[PDB]
């Protein structure tokens, strides 16, 4: 008996195919989200800015009460 | 770009797995000859080629 090397393809492995494909963004979505964190990041900013008011009137107000400094 | 270079070494390392096992050396082999091929493939390698394509 004559045994030499066997020949297996099975599957072919897949002659050229692609993996390439779009994922997660799709374009007009991405916006939203992109000027949509810019919109609701300027409002939450903002508003601490006001708290602050509250506290650098109240501070400077310090410097008028103390008059025997 | 230093990243491509690593990333495909490791899949050509395995190529000269298919060299040693079929000639001697491991780059350079006297395999290709004017009566045709010199030495026949083992038994072990026509599994490992498909297997390496997949």
């Amino acid at each position: 008996x004559x045994x030499x090397x066997x020949x297996x393809x099975x599957x072919x492995x897949x002659x050229x195919x692609x993996x390439x494909x779009x994922x997660x963004x799709x374009g007009y979505s991405m916006f939203a989200v992109g000027i949509g964190a810019l919109l609701f990041g300027y409002w939450s900013m903002m508003k601490w800015n006001r708290e602050r008011r509250r506290l650098q009137i109240e501070d400077f107000e310090a410097r008028i009460a103390l008059m025997p400094l | 770009a230093m990243t491509p270079f690593f990333w495909m070494f490791e899949e050509r390392e395995k190529m000269f797995e298919f060299y040693e096992r079929v000639s001697g050396a491991r780059m350079h082999a006297a395999y290709v000859r004017p009566g045709g091929v010199h030495q026949d493939l083992p038994l072990g390698l026509m599994d490992d080629i498909y297997e390496f394509s997949k």
